[PDB]
RNA sequence: CACUAUAUUGCCGUUGCAUUUUAUGGC
C-alpha cells in the first residue's frame, strides 16, 4: 500500500534509505532532523533521472 | 622467448678455460637445442661457437628451466 | 564508553584486518551493514567488524543489539577506508562478517582473533 | 685539471659503481619554486611517466629518436593516455596526442589468453616510457599490457598477462635498457623484453598484491606487496630474493618514548623507490617512510607519520544527535585519527633527495644525510591540492648546475580504489614545479 | 609404512573409513605412513619431557622440534611448548597435505576433484608444478597455491578437448 | 629522413588585453 522498473528501483532506494533513517533515529538517544534532510535530498537527486 | 643465464663463472687458466653452471629458461619450448644454445652462448661471450662447449644438461620437473 | 565501545587498538586492528583480507580472498566474508545483519540472523557469522567513523554511527550501531543477542563477538575499527582496502573492494565498507565454515583454511587464525576480541570484551 | 678528472669520473663511472653520488641536498633551494598547476579534465588521471633523452648513451651518438626534446606520458581512469611536451621549462606541459579505449575493445572469445584487441577494456592503471624513446608500455586492470609507439601512439603489440586475475599494477623499466618489470596482482612479477616483444621470466614468491615496483641500472627489482608488511628485493641473474620486513610495534615505540605522542601500527607497505643499488625507501599505510639497505632487515631510518594525520569528522556528521556534548564524545578524542597514508614516492636515482606525496595538498621533499642512515625535510610544495598518483622528476642544465621539473599527477581519488575522506577541492591535473640551482 | 599391532578391529576400521572418506585418500597405507611418522615424532617428543627441564639437550632439541612443527603448521604458535607436541594427532598431519589444503583454498569444490586436478599437473606451489597429493605445504607456502602457468585452468592454451571441439565446431 | 606543405580544462565560475592573457573553486 505505501511507498508511492522505473518505480521498482526507486522503491528499493527509498526502502533502504528509510531503513537507514530508522536506524539513525532509533539508536540516537535524542534524534536530530539534519540527517533526514540529507537523506531526502539524496533520494530526490536519485529520482531526478526521470 | 628463452633466456640463457650463467652462474658461478670461475676461470681456470690451468686449461685456459672458463667454466660455469648455465641455466636456460625456456617458458614454452621443449628444449633449447644444444648447438643453438651453445652458439648463442658464444655470442654472449667473446667468440667461437667451436670453442665453447656445454655438456651437462637436464630439464627440471614441470618444465620451464 | 561512548557508543561504539569495543574499539580495537592498533595491533589488534591490524591483525583483524589481515584476517578480513584473507577471508575475503577465500570468499568467506560478507560485507556491508544489511548483508551483515542478514547473515547474522541466518546464523552463520563468526564475528563481525564495524568501522566506527561512519556517517553517522547508528547505521551500524543497530548491529550490537542483534549480535550480542545471538552471542557472536563484535569489534570496532577506526576507519571505513581501511576496512574497504582490507576487504579488497573499491568503496569504503563499514560492516563485515565472517561466515562460519569448517572447510576454511583460516580457521585457527579466525579462532585466535576471536579469543583476543572476546578477552577485549 | 683535477676538476675535469672528477667530472669525467662522475660522468658514468660513479653510476656504474652504483652508489649515491649526485649530491645536491643543501645545494638545492626549495622555498621559491615555480609551482604551476595544470588542469586536465579527464576523470582521475592515474600515472605520469616522463622520458628525457640521455645524451651520449655511455659511448657517444647523443640519443635515440625530433632531436633533443623531453616528454611525459599520462593515464586517465576513463581510458585515455596523453602525451605531453615538457621540454620548455617554465612553461606549461602542452598536450600533444591522445588515445582512448572504449567498449569496442572487448573481445568475443572472452575466456582465454587472447586479449588481442588493441585498446582497453577498462581502468587503465599505469604507464612507463622506454628510455630509448621508441615505445611506452601501458597496463591496467584489464589484464593486458600494450606497447604504444612514442610518435603516433599506435598499438604496436598487446601483451596479455594470461591470467584470471593478473591486473598489472605498476611497471618499471630497467634504466638504459628495454627490460620491463611489471607487477601483477596475482602475487607475481613479470619480465618483458620490449624489442623482442616477449616475456623473459615470471618470478613468484611474494605473498599478496605486489602493488609497487622500482628498478635501476643493474638487474634489481624492489617490490612491495600490501597486506604482508614486507618488501622483496629481487636479484635476477642469480635468481634469488631478500625479504625485508617491518617490525615497529607501538608498545615498543612507547618504551622508546616513556623516558620523558600518538603513533599506531602498520597496515600495509604501499610505495617504493630505490635511491641506488644499495638503499631503497618505501612508504607504508601508516604514513611511515622507511629507508632500508641491502644488509639489514629492520629499517635503518623510519620517519614517522609523514604527511600528518587526517582531520577528524565534525560534530555534524558523526552521530546525528542534537547535543554537542554527546556529539563531542562520539569523536572519541584522538583515538580514531588515521594518518595520511602516502600514495606515491619517488627518489631521483643516485641522488641526495627524494619526494613523497599523498592527499595533504602538498608534496614533501626530503634529503638523505651524508652517512646514508638518516634523512630529513627540505621544504614543502603546495599547489598539488589532491591525491598524488605518481611523481616523476626531469632535469636539465650543466654538469653541476641543475634545473628540475617535478611532475606529480594529481587526481581526486586513489589510483586503485575510490576511498576518499572528503577530499577538498582536488582538480584532476599535473603539478609541475621548476626548481633550480 | 608400518603395520598396526591388531589391525582388524572394527574401531580401527571405522577410523580408517572416516579419515579416508573425509580427506580423500586411496587406501589405508597413507594413514599408516603419516601415523608412523606421527608416532616417531611424539615418541621422540616424550623422552625429552621425561628428562629434566633446562637440560640443554631438552632445551635445544625441543626448540628444534617445535620450530619444525610450527613451520609445517601442525602446531600453532600460541602453543610453543613440548607437551603440545604430545597433544598433537594425525588429522592435523593430513590436514596439511596439498590435496586437502587446496580444497580448503577453494578452486577445487571437492576433495577428490582436488586430488585429481593435482594429479593432472594443474597446480603449482609458487613456481614448481606438483603432481602428488601427500605434500605437506608449509605455513609460508600456504598462500602460494594457484594453477600452473602451463595449464588451461591457468593461462595457457585451451586443452585437448577444447581445441578438438572448437575444430569440430569450425566444421 | 627528404619533400609536398596544407592557414590550462569534459563541463561550470575568470585576471586580463593595446583577440589572447592568466589561477584559482563546483560536478
Amino acid at each position: 500500500g505505501a511507498e508511492k522498473k522505473n518505480k521498482g528501483r526507486i522503491s528499493r532506494y527509498l526502502a533502504n534509505k528509510c531503513s537507514m533513517a530508522s536506524r539513525i533515529d532509533n539508536y540516537s538517544e535524542e534524534p536530530s532532523n539534519v540527517f533526514g534532510s540529507v537523506l531526502k535530498k539524496q533520494v530526490e537527486q536519485r529520482l531526478e533521472f526521470y | 622467448a628463452v633466456t640463457i643465464r650463467t652462474r658461478k663463472v670461475i676461470s681456470n687458466p690451468l686449461l685456459a678455460r672458463k667454466q660455469f653452471v648455465v641455466d636456460v629458461l625456456h617458458p614454452n619450448r621443449a628444449n633449447v637445442s644444444k648447438d643453438e644454445l651453445r652458439e648463442k652462448l658464444a655470442e654472449v661471450y667473446k667468440a667461437e661457437k667451436d670453442a665453447v662447449s656445454v655438456f651437462g644438461f637436464r630439464t627440471q620437473f614441470g618444465g620451464g628451466k | 564508553n561512548p557508543k561504539a565501545f569495543p574499539l580495537a587498538d592498533a595491533a589488534l586492528t591490524q591483525q583483524i584486518l589481515d584476517v578480513v583480507q584473507q577471508a575475503a580472498n577465500l570468499r568467506q566474508l560478507k560485507k556491508g551493514a544489511n548483508e551483515a545483519t542478514k547473515t547474522l540472523n541466518r546464523g552463520i557469522s563468526e564475528f563481525i567488524i564495524m568501522a566506527a567513523d561512519c556517517e553517522p554511527i547508528e547505521i551500524l550501531l543497530h548491529l550490537p543489539l542483534l549480535c550480542e543477542d545471538k552471542n557472536v563477538p563484535y569489534v570496532f575499527v577506526p576507519s571505513r577506508v581501511a576496512l574497504g582496502r582490507a576487504c579488497g573492494v573499491s568503496r569504503p565498507v563499514i560492516a563485515a562478517s565472517i561466515t562460519t565454515n569448517d572447510a576454511s583454511a583460516i580457521k585457527t587464525q579466525i579462532y585466535a582473533v576471536k579469543d583476543k576480541i572476546e578477552t577485549l570484551l | 685539471d683535477k676538476d675535469i678528472i672528477a667530472s669525467r669520473l662522475k660522468e658514468d663511472v660513479a653510476e656504474q659503481q652504483g652508489r649515491v653520488f649526485r649530491y645536491f641536498g643543501d645545494k638545492l633551494l626549495i622555498s621559491e619554486a615555480k609551482q604551476s598547476f595544470t588542469r586536465v579534465g579527464e576523470n582521475n588521471l592515474t600515472c605520469i611517466s616522463c622520458f628525457q633523452p640521455v645524451l651520449n648513451k655511455y659511448t657517444f651518438e647523443e640519443s635515440s629518436n625530433n632531436k633533443g626534446r623531453l616528454f611525459a606520458y599520462t593515464v586517465s581512469k576513463d581510458l585515455q593516455l596523453t602525451k605531453y611536451d615538457i621540454t620548455d621549462f617554465s612553461k606549461r606541459p602542452k598536450k600533444l596526442k591522445y588515445a582512448k579505449g572504449g567498449a569496442k575493445y572487448i573481445p568475443t572469445s572472452k575466456h582465454e589468453y587472447e586479449n588481442t584487441t588493441e585498446g582497453h577494456y577498462d581502468e587503465i592503471l599505469t604507464v612507463a616510457a622506454s628510455p630509448d624513446g621508441k615505445y611506452v608500455v601501458t597496463g591496467g586492470r584489464d589484464r593486458k599490457l600494450i606497447v604504444w609507439s612514442t610518435e603516433s601512439l599506435s598499438p604496436v603489440k598487446v601483451i596479455p598477462t594470461k591470467d584470471r586475475r593478473g591486473e598489472v599494477l605498476s611497471l618499471a623499466f630497467r634504466k638504459n635498457s628495454d627490460q620491463l618489470y611489471a607487477s601483477c596482482a596475482d602475487f607475481k612479477i613479470r619480465t618483458y623484453s620490449i624489442n623482442q616483444f616477449s616475456q623473459l621470466e615470471i618470478l613468484y614468491g611474494h605473498h599478496d598484491i605486489v602493488e609497487d615496483i622500482s628498478a635501476l641500472a643493474m638487474e634489481r627489482c624492489v617490490t612491495v606487496g600490501a597486506r604482508d608488511r614486507t618488501a622483496m628485493l629481487w636479484k635476477i641473474p642469480d635468481e634469488t630474493r631478500l625479504t625485508f620486513r617491518g617490525g615497529d610495534e607501538p608498545q615498543k615505540l612507547l618504551r622508546r618514548w616513556m623516558k620523558e605522542p600518538l603513533f599506531f601500527c602498520e597496515g600495509s607497505i604501499d610505495v617504493v623507490s630505490m635511491v641506488d643499488d644499495f638503499h631503497f625507501i618505501t612508504g607504508s599505510d601508516n604514513g611511515n617512510i622507511c629507508l632500508w639497505s641491502l644488509a639489514k632487515k629492520k629499517p635503518i631510518f623510519t620517519e614517522r607519520i609523514a604527511h600528518g594525520i587526517l582531520p577528524e569528522p565534525s560534530f555534524n556528521d558523526i552521530s546525528g544527535e542534537t547535543d554537542e556534548e554527546l556529539r563531542k564524545r562520539q569523536l572519541q578524542g584522538k583515538k580514531l585519527l588515521q594518518p595520511f597514508w602516502i600514495t606515491s614516492l619517488y627518489a631521483i636515482p643516485y641522488s641526495n633527495v627524494f619526494i613523497s606525496g599523498s592527499w595533504s595538498g602538498s608534496l614533501k621533499v626530503w634529503k638523505i644525510s651524508d652517512n646514508l642512515r638518516s634523512f630529513e625535510l627540505l621544504g614543502e610544495l603546495s599547489g598539488a591540492k589532491g591525491v598524488v598518483t605518481k611523481i616523476q622528476v626531469v632535469e636539465s642544465g650543466k654538469h653541476g648546475k641543475e634545473k628540475f621539473r617535478i611532475l606529480a599527477s594529481i587526481a581526486k581519488e586513489h589510483r586503485l580504489g575510490r576511498w576518499i575522506a572528503n577530499v577538498s577541492g582536488a582538480r584532476n591535473g599535473i603539478y609541475s614545479a621548476v626548481i633550480d640551482q | 609404512y608400518s603395520t598396526p599391532k591388531r589391525p582388524y578391529e572394527s574401531s580401527r576400521l571405522d577410523a580408517e573409513l572416516k579419515l579416508a572418506g573425509e580427506f580423500g585418500l586411496k587406501n589405508k597405507k597413507e594413514i599408516y605412513r603419516i601415523s608412523f611418522q606421527l608416532s616417531k615424532i611424539r615418541r621422540a617428543a616424550r623422552d625429552l619431557l621425561t628428562r629434566d627441564e633446562k637440560d640443554p639437550k631438552r632445551l635445544f632439541e625441543g626448540n628444534a622440534l617445535i620450530r619444525r612443527l610450527v613451520r609445517v603448521g601442525v602446531l600453532s604458535e600460541d602453543k610453543k611448548k613440548l607437551d603440545y607436541v604430545l597433544a598433537l594427532k594425525v588429522e592435523d598431519f593430513l590436514e596439511r597435505r596439498l590435496q586437502t589444503q587446496v580444497y580448503k583454498l577453494g578452486l577445487a569444490k571437492s576433495v577428490h576433484h582436488a586430488r585429481v586436478l593435482i594429479t593432472q599437473r594443474h597446480i603449482a606451489v609458487g613456481k614448481q608444478i606438483v603432481n602428488i597429493p601427500s605434500f605437506m605445504v608449509r605455513l609460508d607456502s600456504e598462500k602460494h597455491i594457484d594453477f600452473a602457468p602451463t595449464s588451461p585452468f591457468g593461462g595457457a592454451r585451451p586443452g585437448r578437448v577444447a581445441r578438438r571441439n572448437a575444430a569440430r565446431k569450425a566444421e
